[PDB]
């Protein structure tokens, strides 16, 4: 007799809550973290030239401490 | 996100709308679900999906690109008590931290708000465009659906979805079924 | 001397305040004042010098 | 209720989480000292100007979006009523259905 055409959008079983200007907590299908809250725990030696002052302060090296 | 597991209002007989999302599609953000004499089907709209995704990725790139590079800076941790100068350094760093935290909060809130707003706007734009394609052959249901008053077969639905649909060649029968 | 061993979360100085003992000057007066205020106590322990 | 909830939510966002500060630099000086005092004055003035601008922008944005969302709620209600009146009614253009 007739046809039906419905328009819609994708959803996910459980999204992630985000803040907005209006809603303090609103669900979205996908979100990304913008705060890097974790560290490798090690200082990569590149590309910056890292110099390890194992047992020496910079001033001790400057003056010429025997163990520096 | 508006999930729709349990048919949320009706049984399988009559389903599909804009008030509720669809979990049964993975090929696109926006799309159509249709019923007709030929059966039932579903498809995705690549145009609106691509536009929305492009805007989202663009704002993400704006947010993340151009990272500031800093090499030498004031001392921010102190092993001594020194008074005026140390307090001034602490205050400067704390002011910077507070201001940047507020900036991040406001930026994220604004970006999320506009993301939701532009996605809803894309959905409404798609619905409006479909409604204006269905010049008079159809009638809006209010749940995000159009009822077509003629035999809109799968070719008809494909024409509607891809934009080659012609209203006139169905106009006479559609109006007759609408009013009579 | 009424302020001996006093403690505070906010020391309020009055514009009328004055000194009535030997005249003194504190090189870097601000630093000493700020660190004493941040310490929050005048708890004084005598030592056997 | 929806509009009021959004308005109160944004108000709570604006007012909640008040910053707590206990010890700070001296901001009023009875002497003339030069470099360090000028630096302290400049730091405080920069903070004040930045926070004043932040408050101005925040209030402007919040008011703009408040008006926009209230108008959007009104239009949403009108649209919903219009779609309920599928064909029985006809829109007047002044906000009324016949
Ligand atoms: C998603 O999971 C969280 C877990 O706490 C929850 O409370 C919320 O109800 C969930 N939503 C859905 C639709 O499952
Ligand atoms: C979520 O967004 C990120 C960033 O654009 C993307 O890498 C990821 O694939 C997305 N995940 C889903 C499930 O869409
Ligand atoms: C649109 O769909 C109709 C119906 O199947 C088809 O005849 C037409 O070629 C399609 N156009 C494009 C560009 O795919
Ligand atoms: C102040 O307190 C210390 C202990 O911390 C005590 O030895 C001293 O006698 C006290 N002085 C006065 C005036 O009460």
């Amino acid at each position: 007799s007739t046809a039906t055409l419905c328009l819609g959008h994708h959803a996910v079983p459980n999204g992630t809550l985000v803040k907005t200007i209006t809603d303090d907590q609103i669900e979205v299908t996908n979100a990304t973290e913008l705060v890097q809250s974790s560290s490798t725990g090690k200082i990569c030696n590149n590309p910056h030239r890292i110099l390890d002052g194992i047992d020496c302060t910079l001033i001790d090296a400057l003056l010429g401490d025997p163990h520096c | 996100n508006v999930p729709e597991k349990q048919t949320r209002g009706l049984f399988g007989a009559i389903a599909g709308f804009i008030e509720n999302g669809w979990e049964g599609m993975i090929d696109g953000w926006y799309g159509f679900r249709h019923q007709n004499s030929e059966g039932t089907g579903q498809a995705a709209d690549l145009k609106s999906t691509q536009a929305a995704i492009d805007q989202i990725n663009g704002k993400l790139n704006r947010v993340i690109e151009k990272t500031n590079e800093k090499f030498h800076q004031i001392e921010k941790e102190f092993s001594e008590v020194e008074g005026r100068i140390q307090d001034l350094e602490k205050y400067v760093e704390d002011t910077k931290i507070d201001l940047w935290s507020y900036n991040a909060e406001l930026l994220v809130a604004l970006e999320n708000q506009h993301t939701i707003d532009l996605t809803d706007s894309e959905m409404n734009k798609l619905f409006e465009k479909t409604r204006r394609q269905l010049r008079e052959n159809a009638e809006d249901m209010g749940n995000g659906c159009f009822k077509i008053y003629h035999k809109c077969d799968n070719a008809c639905i494909e024409s509607i979805r891809n934009g080659t649909y012609d209203h006139d060649v169905y106009r006479d029968e559609a109006l007759n079924n609408r009013f009579q | 001397d009424v302020f001996q061993n006093e403690t505070w979360d906010l020391f309020v100085e009055r514009s009328k305040a004055f000194s009535n003992c030997y005249p003194y000057d504190v090189p870097d007066y601000a630093s000493l004042r700020s660190l004493v205020a941040s310490s929050g106590t005048l708890e004084f322990i005598t030592e056997g010098f």
